Formats: C-alpha cells, structure tokens, sequence
C-alpha cells in the first residue's frame, strides 16, 4: 500500500500505476561524487523499492565541498565514501532498501550480476568501460536502462540509452480532453464541428473516442483517428454509411503508447541526438560534445586532468578537439573559447550545475522505470558558461587550491568571487523544498560564511508536517510540528559550521513590514522567494523595487517550472507580468447545470464551507450582535429588519438534541439535495421542453439529471450519511461514539423516520451563463410569522439558553482522515456525479482538487534550485545584462528553454523625458523651503512642472481643490507636519497629459530631503 | 421664476466644497470630528495607497466639481475631507412630485483601497436610528442595493465597471432609481402587482408611510438637528423652498384623508395621518422659526 499521508503530492504527479511498478524495482548507481549523492537523494525521496550504490574511492577533505553528509571524522578514518554516508542516506526514507558495494570496476570486471537491476546510472566513470557497460545493458532481455552523466567545472554531460526499442506508456501527464460535439456530417471523410466557442485544441493523427452521441448511436464507443481542419473542426474518416445526425455527442481523447529508439553510446558519439535549450545557439551543444570527447581523450592519453592556465594542456586539447571535429559527421567549428574554459576549469567542480543535472537525471531515471513520460533522447548539456567570460582573462592563481573545503569551487569561479559570496547578506522567504535545496546549496558554497560580513536570514510561519517530508529532505519525522526555519537552520550548520544564519517564524506581509523595514532591506544584498501564491510575490516585488535590490523567484508545479530574475535598472518587475486572470465556472453552471465532475466537487466544497464555516459564523455573529432571542423577538414584533435572524431561527428550529436527530437531519439534507432539487428543476424544465428554435433545452452541455432513491445499503449513501451526521453533531456539539455510526444502528434510527414528500415550487432559475450570486429575494410575512412561532416555541421550551445560542465552527482541514471533510466532500461529489449521470471520481483526486494541492516532486525542486543558485552567482558577479538568463522547463516533454530577461522599459512622461520603474527622483531643500519652491525645483531639475502632489494616502496639493494657491506659500515642514524620524519624505506626482480631459500621467516617486 | 433663478444662483457655489472632517492628533491616528460610518474601516485602512486610485479620484474631481445636477426638483451637495479624498459625504434633496420630495438625505461614502477596481461603499445616514426601510433597495440600517455597486442583481452592463463607471453615474442613479415617485413596486414581485388593485392599494399604503416618515426625519428632524457639514446650506435651502413645503404637507394630508376610509390600508393610514398632521404642525412651527442665513 502507498503511504498516502507521505506520498500524496508525488501521487498527484506520477500516478498510482507508476509507483506500483516502482515498488518492484531495483536500481543500481555507480560513482559517488556529489552528482551521484544527489541522485541517491532524489531517488530515496521518491521511494524506490531498492537502491544499490557503489564506490571504490575513499573520503578526502576535497570531498567536503561536494557532499553534505561527510564529516572531518570520515576523512580522518579514510573510510569508503559511499559506505560512510550510507547510514545518513537511510534516514531519508525508511521504506527504501538502500545497499552499498565496493567491488572494483575495470575491463575484466564481470557484469552478469547487474541483471537484477532495471536501470543503472554511471558517474565518475571512464568512457570505454561506460561503452562496455552500455553494450551489456542493451544486450539484456529485457535490456537494462542505461544512464550516464558527468560534471566538470562549469560543464556537464547527460546521456540516455534504453536499447533499440523502449515503450513510452504515456507521452505526457496532461488529462485527456473531452469536447462537446456541435455538428457532425455523413461524409467520406466525415466532418466534425466542436462547440463554436470552445477551441478544438487537438492535432492531426490523434485518436479519439465518442460517447453520448445522438443521431449516430453506432459511434458510441467507436475510435477514430482525426485530422484537424480548423481550430474548431476536423475530420475523422469515412462516415457516409452512418445514420443521420441529431445533436449532442462528446469526444474523449485517447492515449496511445509510443516506441522510442536509442542508439548505442559508441554509435551516438557521432550524430548525437542533442536537446536544444537556447535557439540562439543551435550549435553550442555539438561543440560541447566535441569538447567533452576531447577532454575524455586527454584524460585517456595523460591519465590526468589538464592544469589550470596550462598553455600546453590547452593547446593539446585544442588539437584533440580539432581532430575529433574532423571525424564527426557534421564537423562543426571548434569553439576556442569553450575549449580554453574547459581546460581552465577541468579540475574544478560546480555544485549548482550538478544540482540541475542531478534533478533532470533523477527525473529520467523515474521515467525509465515507469514509462510515464517521454524521456530524453539522447543527449543534454548544461552550462555555466556566462560566468567565466564576464571575468575577462583572470590569472591561474585566482583558482589555485588553498587547502580549504572550497578548493573545488575556487578552481571554477575564483577566490575573489568566493569571498564575495562569503560576504553576502541574503534574505530568503519561504521554507519549502525549494528553500531547503537553496539553503543546502548555500551551505556547500560557503555562502555568508564570512566571520565579519556574511549573514543569512530565512523565515516561515508554519511547522513541519509528514507530507512535507516527501520533498523537504532536511527534516525528519521527529521534527514534525516544529518550526521549519529553526530545524532547517539547525541542520544546516552540520553541513557547514562556518555559516552564519538567522531564522524567524514570521509571515512576510504588510503587517510584518515593521520588522522588515527599508533599513533591513538595505542591509541585505539579494532577496530570494519560494512563495506559493501571487499576492506575496507582488508584495515582496514592490518592497524590493522600492528598496532597489535584486529579486529572484521560482515557480514549481508538477514537472513544469520556471525561474524569474529581476535586477535593478536592468529588468522588468514581477508586477510587470500581467497574465490573464482565471475564468471561473459560470454561476448557473455551478449551481444548476454542471457537466464536469470538477463542477460537482466545487459545488460540494462550497456547500461544505457554507454549512460548516459561513453559516456558523453568521449564527454566532448574530448572537454576538443581539444579547438574547427574546430581544430579537421583541424587535421583530415591532417590525425591526434584523439580518440573518430568519436563518438563525430556521437553524434553531432544525437544531437536533441527540445523535438520532442529527442522523435524521442528515437524512433530510440528503433527500433535499438529491431528490427534491431534481424534481423542482424538472418541474421548471421538463425533459422535453424546447427553446425558441425548438431545440431541446436539455442539450449539451446541459445534462438533465435524474433523482436518486435512498438506500442505506449503498456504500456511497452510508459514507455520505456517516460523514454528514458526524459533521452535524460537531456543529451542534452533540457527543457521539463510533458504534453510533454502525449501519445497523443508523437503520434503527432511520426506521422510525418519516421521509417527507416532495412538493413543487415556482422559483425563478438563473439560467444566465454570465449570472452571479445575487442578494436574496425579499422574505414574505409568512416566513416571518413562522420563524416568530418557531423561536416563541423555543423560548417556551427553554431552548433559548446560551448553549442554544452556541454551535461550533469548523475549519476546512484537508490532510487528516478523522475530520471527515474529505470523505464528506467525496461522497457529496460522487452523489452529484451519479445525479447528473456524470462519471464518479475517486477520493484522492477529490482531495487534490478540493485542497488546491499543487503537485510536487524532488526532481523539479532540485533542478530549479541549481539554476537559481547559478543566477544568484551571476548577480553577485555584477555581470552585464546579457549574462542573466531566465528559464522555463517542463520535464514531462522533457524541455528546457533559456531566454534573456525582459528589458526594463522607459515611460515617456512628456517632452522627450522618460523614466524607468527603478527611477526615484530626489529634491533637497530646507525648513523655509515651500511648495512653490518644490514646484520650481522640479521644473528646474527635471524640466517639468508638477501638476498634483500626494502625501501617501493624504492629498497634498491639487490646483482645482479650493484655496490651494495658499498652500504653495506654506513651508514643507508646516504643510507635511512630519515626524523627526526622517531627513526626507516621499511623495507622488503626476503631470498634465498632452490631451486635456485625460488622466494626469503618473511620474516616479520623489523624495524630498529636508536638508541638502 | 425669480425663486428658481435665486435657487440656482446661490447653491451653485455650495454644490461642491472641501471640509475637514477628521481632526488629526500627534501619533497619526484619526480623530473624527463629526458623525461617520466607516470608523474602523478608515482607521484600519492600509497606508500603501495605490497611485491609480488617487489619480482616478483627481481626474474625477474636475467633473464632480463642474457638472453637479442643480435644479429646484433636486440638487447634489458634495463635501470631502480637506486632506483626504477617499472620505466622502454627499447630501441630496428629493426630486419633486415624489413622496421623497425636497427631503434632505445625507450619505456616507468611502472609496476602497482598490478603487476604481471596486465601487465605493455607499450608505444612508438619515435613517432615523434605522427606523424605516425608506426604499425597497435601501435597508433600514442604510445599506444600499445598486447593481452598479454590485449590491443588487443585474446584467454585466448594470454591474460596476472600473473602466467606465463614475461616481457621478452613481449620484445620478440615486435620483433616477431610488429617489422616484414610485418606490413600492420596486420590491421584486410588486412590479408584477403593478396595476393590480391590491398592489396599487399596498403601494398607496407604503408611500403614505414613507411620506410621513420623510416629514418626520428628512424635514422636521433635519431642521431641528442640522448637520454641521451643510448647516448653513440646508437652512438657506429650506428658507428658499419653504413656500412649497407648506402646501406639500397640506396636499399629503388631504390625500391620506381619502385613504383613511379604507378598511384594509386606510386603518394604517389613520395612524400615519395622525403622525403626518402632528409633524406638519411642528414643521410649520419650525418654518415660522426658520431664519435666513
Ligand atoms: O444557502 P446555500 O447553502 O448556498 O444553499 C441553499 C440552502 O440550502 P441548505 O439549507 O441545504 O444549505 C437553502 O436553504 P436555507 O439556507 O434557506 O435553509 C435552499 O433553499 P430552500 O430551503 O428554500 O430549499 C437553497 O435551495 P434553492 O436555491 O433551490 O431554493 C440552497 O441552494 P443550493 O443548495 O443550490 O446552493
Ligand atoms: N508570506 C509568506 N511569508 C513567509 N513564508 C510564506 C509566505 N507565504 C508562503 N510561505 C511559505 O511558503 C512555503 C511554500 O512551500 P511549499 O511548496 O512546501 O508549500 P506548502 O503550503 O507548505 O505545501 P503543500 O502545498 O504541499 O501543503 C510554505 O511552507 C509557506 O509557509
């Protein structure tokens, strides 16, 4: 059984079948560098049945910059690295059976034992024996999935090979689409027109199935291959022999497995299938392939890596690359700069690049054992190139080893840059898995470890949960219900004691701006966000824009992700993004005419919140507004129009006093929801009622529902009644026991319950697709007098005490099982699905949709975190605009796209003057300086006359407002009335537009210093 | 019409003005000088004002200061805080030939932080201690139900529109919809009882009750308890218009006498007529007591 309480988010990504196969898989890994370490980390977080790691090397002090499990003791003992860190890896997931091995690998090593595994990943390995292993892998029956990767300096390599033929079970995780059919013709080939306003959004050659189709009853259950004619029409093959078309119909996407073919590693040395990530350089990957082959040949020839700045080694590598390029099929131009940088940084190691390639490699490994997504075929190269050319031509002493754990990074980026990183002050928001990976990257990079200057700050308001343990690797089960930031910071120092870090339990918001004032932001250098919502992103963006500081953000959903980079005076803000708002389901569609199971789940969730949060709040707020029910009775007897009193009385008259009455009320609610409403809506709209044109009202998408007959023996009915009764008993504070939930006891309770007969009504139906929830229809005096009688009887029956004025309000818990919110919502949604003859849904997709759960996986977060570390290194470098690269990705395809950040625009205010979002004007003055002096100073310095002045939320001066010419004569301190806290003040000023009657054009904010 | 000429000439200068409504202490917290509704909402309003809000208000200000409807039937009077525009107060007289005629009604208006993305809050202040639901869409507590405010049902064109809707549109809609001679059938369902003898009879009942309530609060209690925001304006208006009201009260008394013989609604019209004649006598006393500012 899948441990859903830990794996729900992973389930929403992968699917149960993939994990079921995953529970029967053995995966082997060779080489135990930082890359192999992170591969083990991601796989153990994903929960492989059994993982075998291998290493023939021993610990060294140099490894401390690439590993976050090693300690000085391990290096002192000269233990095998893998066997030393094996115990730490086991902490990440008890379910995973992790094993280790140290058998030497060479040309005479036998590979037959490897057949027990399904996939093998090779790191830190010599290329010819990689060739031999790959030959063994694809020769197996079935072939063993082969994956290899390498990291060298600012360069990386990734290769995949699954034999001659491999079957992808699902190309992408996108839900199959369903489209209503508006028209379809008897033709050869037949032509189908979908709903005129709903786009076809499909492609030629795809396979579709058909259901609920009227006219051609034979097309029900049939499968056809399509051919797109338009974004709203297509052809599906011959249909002339079919019967005539009537109406309706639904087309459902059909997924088909696809075979993917992989060449051998040796045969892929020439003509490699290389993924492209930068369209401006559709040749760089091949050049990098040539350079990596040249480096491998150099290591073969000289048994060593090239020395930094060694002109002899660089020239030899140039000759090797030139020779290899000549042997290539395409023979690309050898990049001298790339070869030079490879020779310069051959011996170094860059961990963020390793992080990215490890994430993508782990995702590929997951694909190899599931077939859940289309894999890489067959090569992919990642670079940190932009960093090095920004430094011009440095000296080799900048990168020579100095004895510390940071020697590996020093050989890549240089000591001065490392010192810059050590000195940085960083503010990090959000302690999600992205934040944890970023903190790990900081610790391994020596970020903020300067004993004088460097300082890290992180904050998060929430505590640790078991569900978080699936991807937030820093935490353990004995850290549950403890601060995320505190535990993360405490665990971080174990990785690196030299780090200096501070933590907070604070939610970044306008109310907490007092703690995080402008001076605090000025103290920081870089701000990074790991938020899960847009509003907080906008708030942080505005604060950082006001404080003129760089901002980094990353979004993660499923296998899709992106990186946003914002640099002062260079880029657009995050607020510059103006993506279209989500269009919600029509109100009429939600309440009355659902067609999708998502409509029913939304209806169930809204009904739940109204019943258990909103209306309880109304009841208790009513009894807080009015002291006693007798007072309300007296007031309504004098015609007082109190609000919600009618609903409160209706609730009180419906208030149960024991568990049996709670069950009775739950049964009545069931009857109301699933029998009476259908009869009412059918009374208003008969099944054969027709429109102006005579077409049936009950036509696509309008599904005519059918009333449901109750049966306690139905498991769905049993679950619905049990959950509803439990929630209602919680509502009315009625105690109960589990034995009361037993089906026989419920039957005994309902045996004496009389089911009330239906009666129709003539309530108007909001059939408008653009309608919204309006205010209530005015209440008749009949309901007034009925409620009056109700609370009069209640008072006479002593049901007017404070307890009768008390009832519980329930939060929407979504993770625990005992609260029954998920089960109640699922039961209601499935009853509504059967209600409209729509297909039901399972519990877990209900949990996903209702809880708005964003699917997550360790591979995506690691991949994005490595990139984020890369651009923050670039920001630390103070590099030009070209170096900064935003990125978007979707590992499902898989796809990675880099694109330069959006250039900051200039707002042409007037007369050729323009200003940026980063612009803030300044004015210096004195105590006798006046508003007229202010206008003159602006008109002089910036050549434009202010037309309106705003003091924050207060207005300062408007020419058309009365008597404001006098304000021109008033001094700054007199009219502002400022506090002594500042030597300045900030204002907002606009200017008259070129065309009168238009709004004044907003200028940049202006700061008036009280002094010079 | 010399009375009309002087009426237009005088209150033209008074239809718009600024007036400090919130005195301010040392620590930045607001001390409200006169009565207002959004005490806590204003005091808790975020200080991170959106610039577009202030700019839209400034652009509106020209039209709101130049194009206020001015007529003896009805006129609009506009006051806002001398240092903040989002705090708002408006006074309107009832259009002629209505049960609301010439009655003074004070409103509280606040522009939300997201304005103009959302309609401003609107509220009645002449509720007489929330005694009467004066209009079917206008609750006794003063809450306003307009589709343009999204506080009433309506089509998208009737809804609030940040790009096109204007505060002047809401002001005009007040007169055109709420301040009508025909309030009763405005209640949903009663528009179907329009024309039916029972519906018209209950309309007469409701409008007579509204008339007597207006005489009580909107005229008698308004003059006897003048509001500081328009204290001179209201007295000048009543001095100018008083000749009409001394006949309006008599015609209303004559009308309710015809109703009183009815056995269904005339029985309530008897109580409303007693109240109406009492308040009419008191109102005539106050008119004789009314000076010219
Ligand atoms: O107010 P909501 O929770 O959004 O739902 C209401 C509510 O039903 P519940 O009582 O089951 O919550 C109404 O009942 P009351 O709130 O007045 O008790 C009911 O009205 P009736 O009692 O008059 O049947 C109405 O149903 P309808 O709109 O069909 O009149 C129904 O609406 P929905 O369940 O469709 O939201
Ligand atoms: N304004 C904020 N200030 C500080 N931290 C914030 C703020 N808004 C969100 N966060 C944090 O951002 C984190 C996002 O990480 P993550 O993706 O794990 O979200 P989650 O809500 O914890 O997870 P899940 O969706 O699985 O329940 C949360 O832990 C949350 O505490």
């Amino acid at each position: 059984e899948i441990d859903d309480a830990l794996y729900s988010r992973q389930r929403y990504v992968l699917g149960d079948t993939a994990m079921q196969k995953m529970a029967k898989s053995h995966v082997f890994l060779s080489g135990m560098g930082g890359l192999g370490l992170e591969i083990a980390k991601n796989l153990v977080l994903a929960g492989i049945k059994a993982v075998t790691i291998h290493d023939t090397e021993k610990c060294q002090a140099w490894d401390l910059g690439t590993n976050f499990f090693l300690s000085e003791d391990d290096v002192v003992n000269k233990r095998n690295r893998a066997e030393a860190v094996l115990k730490h890896i086991a902490e990440l997931n008890p379910y995973v059976h992790v094993t280790s091995s140290s058998v030497p690998f060479n040309e005479t090593t036998d590979l037959s034992f490897l057949d027990k595994y399904q996939c093998v990943v090779l790191t830190e390995m010599k290329l010819p024996l990689q060739k031999k292993i790959n030959d063994f892998c694809r020769s197996q029956c079935p072939p063993i999935k082969f994956i290899s990767a390498d990291v060298h300096g600012i360069w990386s390599r990734l290769f995949c090979d699954f034999g001659d033929e491999f079957e992808v079970l699902d190309t992408t995780g996108e839900e199959p689409k369903e489209i209503f059919i508006s028209n379809i013709t008897q033709a050869n080939p037949g032509i189908v027109t979908c709903l005129e306003n709903h786009p076809h959004k499909l492609e030629t050659g795809q396979f579709l199935t058909f259901r609920e189709i009227n006219g051609m009853t034979g097309l029900n259950g049939s499968i056809q291959q399509i051919t797109v004619i338009s974004p709203f029409s297509f052809s599906i093959g011959d249909t002339t022999e079919l019967e005539p078309y009537l109406h309706g119909g639904i087309a459902v996407q059909v997924k088909t497995p696809k075979t993917v073919f992989f060449e051998s590693l040796e045969r892929q040395l020439k003509h490699p299938k290389c993924l492209i990530v930068d369209f401006s350089n559709p040749e760089a990957p091949l050049e990098i392939h040539t350079a990596m082959l040249a480096l491998d040949q150099f290591q073969e020839k000289y048994s060593r890596k090239p020395n930094v700045g060694c002109q002899q080694d660089s020239e030899e590598l140039l000759k090797l690359a030139t020779s290899i390029s000549e042997t290539l099929e395409e023979k690309p131009d050898v990049n001298a700069d790339i070869v030079h940088w490879l020779s310069w940084t051959a011996q170094g190691f860059l961990s963020p690049l390793a992080a990215a390639v490890g994430g993508v490699a782990s995702q590929e490994v997951l694909k190899a054992v599931t077939g859940k997504f289309s894999p890489l075929c067959q090569w992919l190269y990642l670079e940190a190139a932009d960093i090095v050319e920004s430094l011009g031509k440095p000296e080799c002493e900048e990168f020579l080893p100095r004895g510390d754990r940071y020697d590996a990074l020093r050989a890549c980026i240089g000591d001065t840059l490392c010192q810059k990183l050590q000195n940085l002050n960083i503010f990090l928001v959000g302690c999600g898995a992205i934040g944890c990976e970023m903190l790990k990257n900081f610790a391994l990079l020596g970020v903020g470890t300067s004993k004088e200057k460097g300082m890290i700050t992180v904050t998060d308001p929430d505590l640790i949960e078991k569900s978080n343990l699936n991807r937030q690797f820093l935490f353990r089960p004995h850290h549950i219900q403890k601060p995320k930031s505190y535990t993360a910071a405490d665990a971080t120092l174990k990785i690196n004691s030299q780090i200096k870090i501070d933590a907070h339990l604070n939610k970044v918001c306008p109310t907490t701006e007092t703690i995080y004032n402008d001076e605090f932001y000025t103290k920081q250098d870089v701000i990074i966000t790991a938020l899960d919502n847009v509003e907080a992103r906008r708030y942080v963006d505005s604060r950082c824009l006001a404080n003129l500081r760089p901002l980094l953000d990353s979004g993660t959903m499923g296998t899709k992700g992106h990186t946003e980079v914002i640099v002062p005076h260079l880029t657009e803000s995050y607020n510059s993004h103006r993506d279209p708002p989500e269009e919600e389901i029509p109100f009429s569609t939600l309440k009355s005419f659902p067609a999708a199971i998502e409509h029913t789940i939304q209806w169930a969730r809204d009904k739940f919140e109204s019943s258990f949060s909103h209306k309880p709040s109304l009841f208790n707020k009513f009894w807080q507004t009015y002291s006693s029910a007798e007072e309300v009775l007296q007031k309504i007897q004098s015609g007082h129009s109190l609000e919600g009193c009618f609903q409160v009385i209706k609730l009180l008259s419906r208030r149960p006093r024991n568990w049996s009455q709670c069950v009775e009320l739950a049964r009545l609610k069931f009857e109301k929801y699933f029998n009476h409403k259908a009869l009412q809506l059918l009374h208003c709209f008969p099944l054969d009622i027709r429109l102006k044109d005579g077409s049936l009202f009950w036509q696509s998408p309008k599904r005519p529902p059918s009333p449901i007959k109750f049966d306690l023996n139905e498991p769905l009915h049993l679950s619905f009644l049990q959950n509803a009764a439990k929630l209602y008993a919680t509502v009315y504070c009625i105690p109960f026991a589990e034995e009361d939930l037993s089906a026989d006891a419920l039957l005994n309770i309902l045996s004496e319950v009389k089911i009330q007969e239906f009666k129709p009504s003539n309530k108007v139906v909001q059939t408008d697709e653009t309608a919204r929830k309006p205010d209530h229809v005015p209440i008749s005096s009949e309901d007034e007098r009925n409620a009056i009688f109700q609370l009069e009887k209640a008072i006479l029956s002593n049901e007017a005490t404070k307890s009768d004025l008390q009832m519980a309000v329930l939060s929407f818990e979504k993770d625990d099982d005992h609260n029954g919110h998920i089960d109640f919502i699922t039961a209601a949604s499935n009853l509504r699905a059967k209600m409209y003859s729509i297909e039901p849904a399972d519990r877990f997709k209900t949990k996903r949709i209702a809880g708005k759960i964003i699917p997550a996986i360790a591979t995506t977060t690691a991949t994005v975190s490595g990139l984020v570390a890369l651009e923050m290194i670039k920001v630390t470098g103070g590099y030009p605009f070209e170096a900064y690269k935003n990125c978007f990705l979707n590992l499902a395809i898989p796809i990675v796209v880099f694109t330069e950040t959006t250039e900051v625009r200039k707002t042409k205010i007037r007369n050729g003057i323009s200003f940026t979002i980063w612009d803030r004007w300044t004015v210096h003055g004195k105590e006798d300086f006046t508003l007229l002096d202010f206008i003159n100073a602006v008109k002089e310095k910036y050549g434009i006359e202010p037309t309106m002045v705003v003091q924050g939320v207060k207005m300062l001066y408007v020419p058309v407002m009365p008597g404001h010419a006098k304000r021109l004569k008033l001094t700054m301190h007199k009219l502002v009335k400022p506090t002594t806290e500042k030597k300045y003040v900030d204002l907002t000023v606009s200017f008259a537009p070129d065309i009168d009657g238009d709004e004044d054009l907003p200028g940049p904010p202006v700061r008036y210093y009280f002094s010079h | 019409k010399s009375l009309e000429e002087k009426y237009v000439a005088v209150m033209k200068k008074l239809q718009f003005d600024t007036f400090e409504m919130v005195s301010e202490d040392e620590d930045g917290k607001l001390g409200f000088k006169v009565n207002y509704h959004y005490m806590s909402q204003v005091k808790n309003a975020n200080d991170a004002n959106s610039a577009a809000r202030a700019r839209r208000l400034a652009q509106e200000a020209v039209t709101l200061s130049t194009s206020l409807p001015l007529s003896s039937s009805s006129s609009v009077f506009v006051r806002c805080d001398e240092e903040r525009l989002d705090i708002m107060k408006v006074l309107i007289t009832g259009p002629a030939d209505t049960p609301y005629a010439n009655g003074c009604f004070e409103f509280d208006v606040y522009f939300p932080q997201d304005y103009p993305s959302s309609p401003p809050l609107v509220n009645l202040e002449t509720t007489g201690g929330h005694s009467v639901r004066f209009n079917p869409n206008l609750y006794n507590d003063g809450k306003v139900c307009l589709s343009i405010l999204n506080t009433w049902h309506g089509r998208p064109e009737e809804k609030w529109n940040p790009q096109t809707s204007s505060f002047l549109q809401v002001l005009v809609s007040v007169q055109s919809l709420i301040l009508v001679a025909e309030p009763y059938f405005n209640e949903p369902g009663y528009e179907r009882s329009r024309g039916t003898p029972s519906g018209t009879q209950s309309s007469r009942e409701y409008d007579g009750n509204i008339r007597q309530a207006t005489v009580k609060w909107a005229m008698l209690e308004q003059i006897r308890n003048p509001s500081p925001c328009f204290k001179e304006v209201i007295h000048k208006h009543f001095y100018l218009k008083r000749v009409e009201i001394m006949a309006q009260c008599e015609e209303w008394i004559a009308d309710i006498q015809q109703y009183s013989s009815d056995k269904r609604v005339g029985r309530t019209m008897s109580h409303h007529a007693a109240a109406l004649k009492r308040h009419t006598a008191q109102l005539r006393e106050e008119l004789l007591k009314l000076p010219c500012p």
